[PDB]
């Protein structure tokens, strides 16, 4: 029950939130892209055979 | 949410 | 104005910051992912009728 401790044992719950919530950020970001491209080279591929 | 929580208790003491 | 008092007050700021950015970043995610979805459902109706 220390001052200290107590304020230690909250600064060490503080930063996994901040690094969990960045690798969600990028976990989405990573996926948003992905399905972009997917669609984007599905959508070459049938654009092709029309025109010719 | 729970670490965002449990920060908020480490402080109303 | 005691020294824990100033400190204390900043840890409740310090806290609110990150959990509207994760609201925010939430929202936004579902929002491009929203934006996507109807998307790519008007492109399949719209390619259906050409190949037809």
């Amino acid at each position: 029950n220390n001052n200290y401790s107590k304020l230690r044992s909250m600064g060490y719950a503080l930063t996994g939130a901040v690094q969990t919530l960045a690798q969600i950020s990028d976990i989405n970001d990573q996926n948003l892209q992905q399905g972009i491209y997917l669609l984007r080279d599905h959508i070459v591929t049938l654009m092709e055979a029309t025109l010719h | 949410k729970d670490q965002l929580e449990r920060a908020k208790a480490e402080l109303l003491r």
